[PDB]
This record gives structure tokens, C-alpha cells and sequence, in this order.
């Protein structure tokens, strides 16, 4: 929605040189101080413990909003993001020179006889794709809109008159029709951008085929350097295509355009790539990032992430009556109703905190959070349960945890 | 357009435009039209077209096609170019580039014949043939298409079929041999092939390009041509003579086949209208047929040079 | 409703200078809350002895007019203030000449000073509360009564935004996930000065068309919430299928922020609770549901109970008035009601008019029983179903109620005129 | 789109080949010892690229897939048939001796008409020949052909005649069976190469199917199009009822009548649509199918030379403060075990490795690691690689395209 002035950089790797696109970008810092780079935490919350009851209950709500405590795993993440994002501007170098010439004295020569052997100009082969599979809850949009906000969206560059798209987020279509995945992407693109789309490039006669083609003439006169797809566990049974129309499409789009294709889903979704090897092969193109819920011990210690990841949420309280230690029983019990599930922490806070808040006293113990527990995650119940049994085909009875 | 073909030697760039049409499978002529030209609202013809340079910049690539080279080798303009004049040829010349249709047609006072003659289609026989050893194609040409001659000059007689250019204005017509040629049984005369092949010359010719008289230079190369042959009185005419020397070199089944029957019991006559002053742009037959009854041993290009010299 | 705009701030940093949220009526703890709410009848005792006919439309008036807030009202009023000041943190007004920020960021970073910088302003979790509860209990009168403190609409001087915080939509008996789009404008043409439904509401569009201008609407108002009442009455056949309605209703959160509160039967539960995925984004802000008030849900009879029985039994408008109130009668209430508030002031009217029409001007619990037996044939299901306990017969039947009941006061009142 | 370059003319010195500009124009083949270093690629890699640090060294690492080629004994056969097929297919197409201009006048016949087997000279002769190209997935068909292609100059324009040659024409089919989306993506593919417009000018009028079929082969040969090339002839198999044969059956016209060559390029899916028929195969295959399968250890009761020229010729490309001189058997071993001579698991499981010894902190590249690489981000592609590796027919005998 934003235009950003672009200020040009230089990068030590010698295989990007002079690319106005990498080169654009921010400069390139270590992994380990990546992670710095998305803590955040709530401000000014030293001394409101003595204002009033409304202001301390809707401070407390803005917990899950505001509270992001990078772990171990987001350095990976984070890389791979990084170089998928400059490696597929590597073959679209916008500064060409004077290969005119060039190439018209190499035919001569060779023509001639003097030289041997010349090669000419050759297009850009498929990018990189990048698979992203996790249990639902454990922050794969959170996570990538915040490692994304470093990289601003739309830069514009003053010497040529192409708009850098750097990153696009769509959903995939929620009836698993191709038809408006193909919509859902003109739709993104008029929400970061000032012009319009819908009406303009909408036209119903194209075929999906023929979208393929419609939406190519905007994402390759853009400089889009990432498509995210998110939300890829409903083409599982979908309506428009039988076997594998729904990602015939992605593979062409992939092999003509060269736009990096990143897919986050559910592990429902490893059976539609895990069916063949042509399909298989560009699914995992880049490597395959799988994730898991928190363990609470590693190898025969406790894990010092988790203990870190509660110990610093521990200190948000605004209770009168509020603890500076934390007990292992709490931690223990806290464990065992969030089985380490990402936002079943969050959520069991807050609404402990809110109940304390209003019940009158200013404590939190574990009848409290199992009491809230009980009333308040009723929905959550039976899933938690199949993780708290283990069997992989009693959780595979539902369709959206690692099983 | 990305591959306007080359124009073979001797053909007119009506056909070279047709035959660009049926490379690249235009069939809908208003097609073809927006494409080679881009102005739906053009009037097709055979022979002193318009709208050129646009011809040329399809050509530009390649150098030699310039717009002299299209004007003055793949129209018929030589024929209208020498006896016009200079400052309307230098006009006419200047005018083709653009767009005025019209202009052309109407400023050239021998091609403002109004009512177009036999708009009809012409071909010739035995040419098909030898084009078709040779270049793989049948197209029109130069030699066929003379305004007032149905002969070719090398072979007897052309062959005419149905349609007209005037039948459809908006379209380009390439011949086609396997589609079969009308061919029913002709019979010639042998003193218009003659004529033919007497004017053919006139089409390629270099000199042709720098070389146009004026209508007093014509005035008086005929006065002199008069006095030296003979035919002549004091500063009169012998009004007889004039006339058997057309009538032993023509007959008069030609004349009247051409559309040039003597009058000489009247006054008004196209003979004498060339013997007297000369007020405008005489046909090129009117000057042909006076030549080749008169002076038989000269060709087209010596007479243009005599008649020009003084 | 149009009521123009006053800013008094709050003591919540994270609403710091949003002219939305200050514009919003000052935060009330909660003895405000619950004491906003309560209304019931004056009953002077000047109107005792008078006509019968004046007395029997003023009892017909009771069920309209009387109200007891039971213990979730508090409950539910702190959720729905939640909600609707905590959508607006990522649509505030309040955004300066962000340009130049963003501008020297970027050039700071390229510097090598700025390690980091965060280039985004669309920071907004979609918010969502499915409200459901049985048919009845006071998912719309408590509902309005809940909504009707806020404000509809807010105008501001400096800007030029029409504030609409709550908006509330119901479906037609054979339903539609059509006219969805044309009962938002036909409301939204009310609530505000305009002709939206007939400068571009026509019906050449389609439904996707609807959507999307929906969301430039709701875009061009700052629409705090939405409300859809019932979905009960949308059908299952005609809009294709049990999991393309769940489908559309999950796309109606391309809707930027607008909390939506979806309200129906717990027979639209199933198509929600299928796996963890939709039962964490449909409890976005916890579950809430909407049961009805036990008797007894401690050891100790509910004191709300008790309250609402004597609060009810104290509007008796007789000549013959007895002050005290049974416990056998509280009991019989219990039973016949099961605790729902659809149905005890409307037996509680209907016999009390009976003994208008019989003359006794009296109440008697025989008189409960009878009209117990007789008048409530249409709603046994639901009866026995809550008498049992049975969640199953509560919900097949949750779409049952009584026809058309004030009709049948409308002969009651000519058989008591007669 | 792509640089035009201007033709200039050798003297060949076959007898058939005698003064067609269209193979006097074509750089010439070279000998069968070059062809093995003429298409050779390797990545830079300075010995002083060592000592910095890591963010920047290891963005360098992902540049080996891309960057590194290593032609096979495969690669010169298919080199030298692709020369023969591009050279021998423009006899029929002289335009000296007036016979380029045979074909366009009987393509009018087709585009008037519609029935495209309308002959109007019986002199115009028909010589393009057909190939077939299959192999497993991941076994290098486009990278190969990207390679063996590049020293053409695709478009080369003719200053004496005005004939803009485009040796060759690579696009692919839709992602369903269609009919008319082909013959739309040759435009959008001629296009994009010629910078014109062909899409908007051929299909905005809403032509038919013939039609369209006859509009695109009239300017298939309006340009001297030499070699047709189409991507992933797996997808038709996806088609309508009789999609998967009428396209056969044009592509077995196309190569007989009309006179342009094609080439085909699928995985082994397309086996059953290629075994239709007799008369539907052989016609469609006339030099056969070309199979390609995963490199083998042994041979001959030896180490496959080929295997060991690739692997330790790779094996230099290490950006490791810590690396071994030599490369060890049994590192050899495992890397040929968890790849099962697939080219593209061999070359991105070494880059993960690389990638994750930079960023663990032990800079050594060892038979451990590259087994945790594997079993870690490698999870898609486990059980296909396990069948491949148990060598039981009936387990290839579903999906591992072989
Ligand atoms: N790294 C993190 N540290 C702390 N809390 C987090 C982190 N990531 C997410 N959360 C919390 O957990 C919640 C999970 O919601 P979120 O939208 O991230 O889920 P998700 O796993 O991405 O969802 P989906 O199933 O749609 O992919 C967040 O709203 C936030 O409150
Ligand atoms: N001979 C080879 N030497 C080195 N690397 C190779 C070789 N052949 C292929 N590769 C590499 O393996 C990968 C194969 O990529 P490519 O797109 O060509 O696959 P493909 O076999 O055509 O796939 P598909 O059949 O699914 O279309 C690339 O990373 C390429 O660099
Ligand atoms: N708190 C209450 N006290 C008395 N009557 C109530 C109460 N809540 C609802 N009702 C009765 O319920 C009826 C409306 O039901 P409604 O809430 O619309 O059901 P639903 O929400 O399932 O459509 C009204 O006629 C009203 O008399
Ligand atoms: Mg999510
Ligand atoms: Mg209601
Ligand atoms: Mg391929
Ligand atoms: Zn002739």
C-alpha cells in the first residue's frame, strides 16, 4: 500500500554483482542476529497496578497480539526465506549490456573457424520452491508475516519504471477451485498496490489455462519475488480438478514465470504432493520444513527453550499479587493442558488472567487454570486428548496434527 | 508485419500485398487492411496505388527496397511518368507517400479516365507457365496490365475471366493456377502484339526515372518530326497523309479495337488534336501509335531521348 | 440513531489517541453495566380498580416490558465491549505522515546504524465470536439490550467517517445466502442518509460482486461489528450443500476486521466442530454459550432465579392480590419452564389473564397446571426434551416453537371482552 | 524477447545440403571429442572465497545446482540426432529454388477450406522426422536440451530475403487436455520470442478449432520454424473424451505433411498414450523413444567411470574451512545410496549438507551428515527413493517414473 524510495547496497557474493533487485534489498546479516530482529514484548507495564479493574482487564487482551518470542527454529526459516528470495532474481537481471555486439561477433568468429565452440543467450531455468508443513496453532502466519515485515513490500525503482513486488500473501480458495485462486491473486495485488485489478483484469472468458497467461502478464512486468500460498490443505478435495490439475497449474507457473512458490499447509496436505515423483520432486524443491509442538524435556534434560518461552511470558502479569517465581507445579500443569501447542499458551493465559481479574482475587494457581481450562476450551478438548494418548492412528482420526 | 515478402522482378505491389495476405492466412480482408495499413478506409487498386512508405518501412530492413525503388518498379507508373510532365510528376511522386487516395487518381489528367476500362482481371497463358518453372509462384504483371492493351507483348493474347477490382474494394486478389484458369479459345491480331512489344521496353528502363519532356518540348518535337518527314504544308497540314501512314502501319480493326477509330471526315480527332498544340497529358498509345507509324527503325527510350535532347 | 462525537480518554495505553475507541462511551465497570439494563413495570396502585379491558392490555404489555439480567449479562456485555474496541487497533485513523518514517527507516538500515526496522502498519488478528445457544434463551432480546448502549452511528467533525459500531441482520424463513448482502443494505440505507441500495445495490450483480462492494462499504464506515441472527433459517438444500454455506461463511472474513457475532440453533454446531483447525478460529475469543438459567446451579438455589420469581411476582395487577408466593408455585415454574425465558412470562402472562377471563382474580396453581396441559401443545418436544436433559430432542427440535402466540392473545382478549 | 542476429554464410559440404540458406546459416556441428567440453559448466569458486564470512559464503553454496553441468555419454548421441533432425528437416523447405513457397500457397487451401490434407502442388514434399525423449523425473531432460540448444541462435534474420528463421520453438502443453490453449501458447511462445503480437491478432476473432489449427501451422511456416519443442507431454494424458487421441493424430500430421519437425519431452506417464496404436507410434516416433534411466554404479563388473567423474568432480566445489582433500568410498557410498543416481537429489542433498555444516559449527562433511540431511529435509521423496533402492518390480511398477 506503501512506496518505498529505493537506496542501492553492495553484497560481497560475488554471483549477484551489480542486480538492482538483490541489490535493492536489505543488507545481509548473520542467522543468530536474525533472531533479535522479531522479539517483541509489551511496553510501560512496570507501574499499572494501582489505576483501576477495566483498564488492567483490557490491557491484558492485547497479550496475544503484541507477544512474540522467537525460538530455535526461525533461523532456518528465516535463511531459507532469505535466499529464495535473492537467488530468484539472479536470472531476471534488468541491466543488460551491450551483448548485441557481443554475440554477433562470437557467430562471425565461429563462423569463420577461428573459435571452436560459442554459446549464446539461454533463459532462466525453474526457481526454487519451498514447502512449509505444520500442526495448525503453531504460528505459520505469524511467524511469516513478522520475518516478513523486514522486507518492505513495494519498492519502486527511479532509473527503470518497474514496481518490486518483494512479497505477495494470498489464501488458497476456499472451495479448492482453480478459478479463484486465480482471483484471490488480482484481488492481493490492487490491496499493496494504487491501481485496480478486479475489474479491469477479471474478465470470465479466460480459461485457467488462459489465467495462467492473464496473471503472468502482471507477475513477470512486477518484480515478485515471492508468491505464499497459504491455507494449501483445501485443494484436497476439491470440485475443479480430479488428480493434480489444482498444482499442474503451480509447476507451469514455476517453470515459465520463476517466481518462487512458497506453500504453507496442514499435514493433511502431504498426501496431495506425496503421490508421485514429477510432483514430489517441486514440492520439497528447497527442502521441506516440518514442525512439531514444544517438547518439554530434550534427550535426558528439560528443554531450555520451553523453559525460556514461559519463564518470559510469566513476567506480563498485572495482578496485584503477582509472583516473581514460578513454581514447577504451575509450570507443570500449564504443560500438561497446552500438550505445547503455540497458541493454547497464549489463549490459557489471558483468560486466567481476565478470570482472576474479574473473580477478585489477584493470584493464578493450578485449580484456577485448570478450572478455566475446563470451561473455557471446551472445543479444544478432544484433540488435546489424542495428543495426550500418542497413537498415531487415534490422532489421525482428525486431519489437522502431526499424527 | 513481421515478414512482408520480397517483391519478385517484374510484378505489381498490388500483388505483393496480396501475396503477403496469403502467407500469413488473412482471410477476412478488413483484417488484412487494419494489419498491412492500419486505415480501414482505403481504396485497393492495380496500378498507381497510394499509401506508400509504409510499404517501404515493412521493407526497411532490407536496403535496396526504398520508396523510388517500389514507386518506379512495381507500379505503373513509367507508363504515366515521362509524358505527364516534370513538375507534375516531381508532385505526383512526392504525393504517393501519403494518403490521398484520390490525388493520384485525379491530379494525373491520362489516369482520371473516371469510369474504370475493363476493371476486369487479365492473365496470359503461356507466362503462368514460365513463371511457374522459375519462381514456384503466379502473380500479375507490368506486361499484362497496360491501361488500353489486352496483349502481351512476347505471347498473342491474354485471357479474361469473371470479377472486377470494382466488384470488391476492400480486397486483394492473387491469382492461382491450380484453381483453373478460364481458358477458352483466342484469336489475336498480329499488328497489336507488335505494339506491345514495342511499348514493353518503356517499363524497364533506367533512363525512364530522369526523364520526362514538358508539353512545349512535345509541341515542338512533333512540329519537327512533322517538318522533317515531310507530311506537312506551309505551316499547315497535308490532312491526308497523316493518315494512310497510320492506316498501312495499323489497320483498321486495331483502331477500333483500341478505341481509337479514325474520324478524319470530322474535324475533332485524337491525330489531330497531337498534330496541333498540345494542352494536356496525352495517353501513352497516342504517342506510340504516331511513333511506330512514322519512324519504325526507333524505340521508345531514342525517341524519349530525341524528343527531350531539344 | 445519530449521536455526534465526544472523546474522553482511557487508561490503556494501547488505545492511546484512536478518535474511534474515545468516541465510544467512557468505560463503565461492573455496576454500570448491570445497572444500565434493568427495566420493569411502574404499576401504580391507582390503576387496580379500574376496567378490565385497560388491565388486560397493560398485562399483554408485561412481557414486552419486563426484563431481569441473570448472571451473564456482565458476562457478555465485557465481551462484546472487548470486541468491538479492540477491532479498530489496526484500522485507527490516527496515521501521521507515515512516508517520511518509513523513508528514513529504509535509509537508516542502508546505513548500517538501524539494525532492524518493521515496514508494516496491518497488524489486525481476525477477530470472531460464534454466539449460539438454544432457541429462545435470549440470544436477540439480551442481544439488543446488550447493543443498544452503544452508540449506532458517530459522526466527527474533523473527519468524514460515519462510525456504524453494531449492526444486526436476520434471515428470511426459507433463507438464502442472497439476500445476505441486500438486508446489509437495506439496514445500512436506514441506519445512514442515503440511496446505496439503489445507486449500487442492484440486481444485475452478482453475489461475489455483493461481497465485494460489501467489503468496500464496510471499508468506507468504520464498521465496528456484525451481527447475524439466527442462521437457522438459512437453508441447507437451496444454497448447495453443508459444506459450502460453512465455506461462504468463512469467506465473510475478507471483511477487513468487522468482528462478525453469528447466532443460531446448536444444530449448525456439527458443521462448525470438525476438527481443531475451526475450533480455534471459531473460539477466536474463548466459547461462550447461551444455556438456559438452572434453578440450582450451585447447592443453594440460583438467587437470580429466586429474584426473577419474586421481581415477576410482584407485577400482579388484581383485585384480589396475594403478596407472598408459594414455593410450590416457584416449583411448578421450574418444571413446566426448565429455566427458559421465552416461556416464563409467557405462562406466567397467559395464566394471569385466564383468571381475568374467568373473573376469579386470583392465582392458583391448579390454574398452572391446567394451562400448562392445555396451551403449550406445539412446544411439548422442547419440554420434555429439557425436563429429560436429552441434548439430542433439544436441538432436533430446536427449530420448533409456538405458532403464532399473539394471535392467540388476541382471542383470548376477545373471549374476555365476550 | 530474444537477440536477433544476422545470417552469414559457410559452405557446407554435403551434396543434399547444397545451397539452402536455412543449413548454411546454422553454426556447424563439431567433432564427437569436443562435445564433451563444449557444453561443460562449473562454478568459479576463488581459493581466497575461504576466508569470509558466513551469511556470505554460504549464499554462494546455493549457486551449485544452477551452475554446474557435467555432459554424460548420453548427452553426444542426443546432441548429434537433434543436429541431424534440424539440419535434414530444411531440404524440403528450399526458398531458392521456389519451394518454401509451395507450402504457404497450399496452406491457404487449409485456412480457406479447413481440411488440412488439401494438396494443391504434388511436388511439395514432406521431410521433418519425429523424436521421442523419456526418462525418469529429475534426470535432467531440461537441462540438457537447455544446454544442447544453446549454441543456436534461435532467431537469425536473412538480409537477402526478408525471412526471420527461428531454429527453434520451445512451449508446452496446458495443465488440462486442451484443444485450442495450444494452439494459443504457440503464439504466446512466438511471440514473446519475436516481440510482435500474435496472440491478440490469431484468436480475438473466436475462431474454431480447425481454424485455429490451420492458422497456427500457416504461420509455423510463414517463419522457417526448424525444431518444435513441447514440454511435459504428460498433461494431455489428463484430457477430455478424445483429447488424447486428436492431438496425437496432429502431431503425426504436422510431422508428415506440413513439414515442420517436433519433439517431444515427457516423463514415462506418457508411455500409455504412446502405445496407442501401431500407425499412432511409429509415425509419431519415427527415429523411436529415447530412454533415459538413472546412472549405475557398476557396468562391467567395475565403478562406472561415469559416476566417479561426476561425483569427484563435484566433490571440488567445497566451501569448507575444514574440507578433506580426498574423497573416501565410503562417503561415495552413502551419497550414491541416498540418492540412487537421480541427478537432481545428488547435487541439492550435497548443498543441504554444505549448507547445514556452515551453520552447525563442525565444518566437516561426513557419512552422518549427510544421512541426518536426508532424513530430515528430504521428507516428500522418501518412499519413491526407498522402492527405487529395494529394486522389486512390482513396487516400481506404481509411480517412481521408470
Ligand atoms: N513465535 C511465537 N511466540 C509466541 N507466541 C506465538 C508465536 N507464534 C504464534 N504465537 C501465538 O499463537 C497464536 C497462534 O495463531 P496463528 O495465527 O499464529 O496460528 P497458525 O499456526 O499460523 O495458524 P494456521 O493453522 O491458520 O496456519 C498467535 O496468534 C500468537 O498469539
Ligand atoms: N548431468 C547433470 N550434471 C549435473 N547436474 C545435473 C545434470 N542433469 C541434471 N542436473 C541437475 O538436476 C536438476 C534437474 O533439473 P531439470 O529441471 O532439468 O529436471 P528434469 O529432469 O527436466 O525434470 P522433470 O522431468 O520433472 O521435468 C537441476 O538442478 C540440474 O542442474
Ligand atoms: N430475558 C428474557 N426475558 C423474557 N423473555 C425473553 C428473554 N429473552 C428472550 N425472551 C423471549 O424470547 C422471544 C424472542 O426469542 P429470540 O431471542 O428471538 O430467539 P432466537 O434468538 O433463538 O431467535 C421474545 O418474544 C421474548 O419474549
Ligand atoms: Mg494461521
Ligand atoms: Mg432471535
Ligand atoms: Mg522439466
Ligand atoms: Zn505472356
Amino acid at each position: 500500500a506503501t512506496r518505498i524510495q529505493a537506496v542501492y547496497r553492495d553484497t560481497g557474493v560475488e554471483a549477484y554483482r551489480d542486480n538492482p533487485f538483490i541489490e535493492a534489498l536489505p543488507p545481509l546479516q548473520e542467522s543468530v542476529n536474525s533472531a533479535a530482529s522479531l522479539k517483541s514484548s509489551l511496553q510501560l507495564t512496570s507501574s499499572d497496578l494501582q489505576k483501576s479493574r477495566v483498564i488492567r482487564a483490557h490491557t491484558i487482551c492485547r497479550i496475544p497480539d503484541d507477544y512474540f518470542q522467537p525460538l530455535g527454529t526461525h533461523l532456518l526459516l528465516s535463511e531459507r526465506i532469505s535466499v529464495m528470495i535473492r537467488g530468484g532474481y539472479v536470472g531476471r537481471n534488468p541491466k543488460t549490456g551491450d551483448l548485441q555486439k557481443h554475440l554477433q561477433n562470437g557467430y562471425e568468429r565461429v563462423q569463420t573457424g577461428e573459435l571452436e565452440t560459442f554459446r549464446f543467450e539461454e533463459a532462466r531455468s525453474t526457481a526454487q520452491s519451498l514447502l512449509l508443513i505444520g500442526c495448525s496453532g503453531s504460528g505459520k502466519t505469524t511467524s511469516l508475516h513478522r520475518i516478513l515485515a523486514t522486507y518492505p513490500q513495494v519498492i519502486y525503482h527511479r532509473e527503470l519504471n518497474v514496481e518490486q513486488v518483494v512479497y505477495l500473501k494470498i489464501d488458497c480458495s476456499h472451495n479448492g477451485s482453480l478459478k479463484e485462486i486465480c482471483l484471490n491473486f488480482f484481488r492481493a495485488l490492487d490491496r499493496a498496490l494504487g491501481s485496480n485489478y478486479e475489474r479491469r483484469y477479471g474478465l470470465k472468458r479466460h480459461g485457467i489455462e488462459t489465467m495462467l497467461a492473464l496473471m503472468s502478464q502482471i507477475a513477470n512486468a512486477h518484480a515478485l519475488g515471492l508468491l505464499v500460498i497459504d491455507e494449501i490443505q483445501h485443494l484436497s478435495r476439491s470440485r475443479s480438478g480430479g488428480s493434480q490439475e489444482m498444482l499442474n497449474f503451480f509447476v507451469t507457473m514455476v517453470n515459465i514465470i520463476g517466481v518462487p512458490v512458497m506453500l504453507i499447509g496442514t499435514p493433511k496436505a502431504r498426501e496431495i504432493f506425496e503421490a508421485d515423483l514429477r510432483s514430489a520432486r517441486r514440492g520439497a524443491g528447497f527442502g521441506a520444513i516440518f514442525w512439531d509442538p514444544i517438547q518439554q524435556t530434550q534427550r535426558g534434560k528439560p528443554n531450555q527453550e520451553w523453559i525460556a518461552f514461559t519463564d518470559n511470558l510469566w513476567q506480563l502479569q498485572l495482578l496485584q499479587r503477582k509472583d516473581a517465581l514460578l513454581s514447577d507445579e504451575v509450570r507443570d500443569v500449564w504443560y500438561e493442558l497446552s500438550q505445547g501447542v503455540m497458541d493454547i499458551v497464549v489463549k490459557l493465559f489471558v483468560l486466567a488472567q481476565l478470570r482472576a481479574l474479574a473473580l477478585g482475587n489477584e493470584r493464578i494457581t493450578a485449580g484456577l487454570l485448570r478450572q478455566v481450562y475446563q470451561d473455557e476450551l471446551k472445543p479444544v478438548h478432544p484433540m488435546l486428548e489424542a495428543l495426550r494418548s500418542g497413537i498415531p492412528e487415534r490422532i489421525a482420526r482428525y486431519s489437522d496434527l502431526v499424527v | 508485419m513481421r515478414n512482408f515478402p520480397v517483391p519478385y522482378s517484374n510484378e505489381l505491389i498490388y500483388s505483393t500485398i496480396a501475396r503477403a495476405g496469403v502467407y500469413q492466412g488473412i482471410v477476412s480482408p478488413k483484417q488484412l487492411l487494419d494489419e498491412v495499413y492500419g486505415n480501414r478506409k482505403v481504396v485497393a487498386t492495380l496500378g498507381l496505388p497510394s499509401h506508400l512508405g509504409v510499404i517501404a518501412r515493412h521493407l526497411h530492413q532490407t536496403g535496396r527496397y526504398a520508396v523510388q525503388q517500389l514507386i518506379y518498379e512495381h507500379t505503373l507508373f513509367p507508363l504515366y511518368a515521362p509524358f505527364v510532365g516534370k513538375e507534375r510528376r516531381d508532385e505526383a511522386i512526392r504525393l504517393m507517400e501519403y494518403q490521398a487516395q484520390g490525388a493520384v487518381h485525379l491530379m494525373l489528367g491520362v489516369a482520371a479516365s473516371r469510369v474504370k476500362s475493363d476493371n476486369r482481371f487479365r492473365y496470359c497463358p503461356d507466362c503462368v507457365a514460365l513463371q511457374l518453372n522459375r519462381y514456384g509462384e503466379a502473380f500479375w504483371q507490368r506486361d499484362w496490365y497496360l491501361p488500353a492493351l489486352p496483349y502481351c507483348p512476347k505471347h498473342g493474347a491474354l485471357v479474361f475471366f469473371d470479377r472486377a477490382v470494382d466488384d470488391h474494394r476492400h480486397q486483394f486478389w492473387a491469382l492461382g493456377h491450380t484453381e483453373l484458369l478460364s481458358d477458352y479459345p483466342k484469336d489475336s491480331l498480329s499488328q497489336l502484339t507488335a505494339l506491345a512489344a514495342y511499348i514493353a521496353p518503356l517499363l524497364d528502363a533506367p533512363r525512364a526515372q530522369e526523364l520526362s519532356p514538358s508539353l512545349e518540348q512535345w509541341t515542338l518535337f512533333y512540329q519537327r518530326l512533322a517538318q522533317d518527314l515531310g507530311l506537312t504544308k506551309s505551316k499547315h497540314i497535308r490532312h491526308d497523309l497523316v493518315a494512310e501512314r497510320v492506316r498501312q502501319t495499323f489497320s483498321d480493326e486495331a483502331l477500333e479495337k483500341l478505341d481509337l477509330k479514325l474520324a478524319e471526315n470530322k474535324d475533332t480527332c485524337w491525330l489531330k488534336s497531337i498534330f496541333r498544340k498540345h494542352r494536356k497529358a496525352f495517353s501513352y498509345l497516342q504517342h506510340s501509335i504516331v511513333w511506330q507509324a512514322l519512324l519504325p527503325k526507333l524505340t521508345v527510350i531514342e525517341a524519349l531521348q530525341q524528343a527531350s535532347a531539344l
